[PDB]
């Protein structure tokens, strides 16, 4: 009962490395990662695939 | 130079950052107009849009300019912009040189 | 049977470090000759001799 109801989504970083062509993009689509992860404010559990990538 | 307002200061300091960032040789005219229509708060984007200039079309011309740039400490062309815009601030007679002046 | 009809292209350094002078060409050759071997459906063994330099 305690994990029910949790909507889970699994960053990709993989997917994060799309659109960065210019030095500097990556991390601009990766904090924006950030902000709407940091505007959800705990309804998305992370799943890390590999943790120590980061 | 102490002649530029601190904004002004402020993206000139960015826009070297940007040619290091892209492995420039030097810091062009194209750096600093790049990181002037970036700066939040800034009278460029504002300035360029009240005379029906798309400021967006603009960066991103300007970014596609800068990722033609050779890769590998002003250049003389920003020496000589900067010159001008001292020379437009001391015409209109303003006590330092703004990042207006640089788009004229 | 399974390896009917297949190539063997090798994955060669010298020639993808050709006239492609900045970052991101290298990656637009290496691009156009990964995105062509996702295309070709099934038709090149990849081969790395001196698996340790790429």
């Amino acid at each position: 009962e305690g994990l029910k109801g949790r909507r889970v989504l699994a960053l990709d970083m993989g997917a994060l490395v799309a659109g960065a062509k210019y030095r500097g993009e990556f991390e601009e689509r990766l904090k924006g990662v950030l902000n709407d992860l940091a505007k959800q404010e705990g309804n998305v559990i992370l799943f890390i695939d590999a943790l120590h990538t980061m | 130079l102490d002649r530029l307002t601190n904004k002004f200061q402020l993206a000139l300091a960015d826009a070297q950052s940007l040619a290091l960032g892209h492995d420039n040789q030097f810091i062009e005219p194209l750096h600093l107009m790049s990181a002037l229509l970036n700066q939040e708060g800034g009278s460029v984007s504002p300035l360029l849009t009240s005379a029906g200039i798309n400021a967006g079309q603009l960066r991103t011309d300007i970014n596609q300019a800068l990722n033609r740039l050779p890769q590998v400490q002003p250049s003389q062309d920003l020496v000589r912009v900067l010159n001008l815009c001292d020379k437009l601030a001391q015409k209109r007679g303003d006590n330092f040189i703004s990042s207006e002046l640089f788009v004229l």
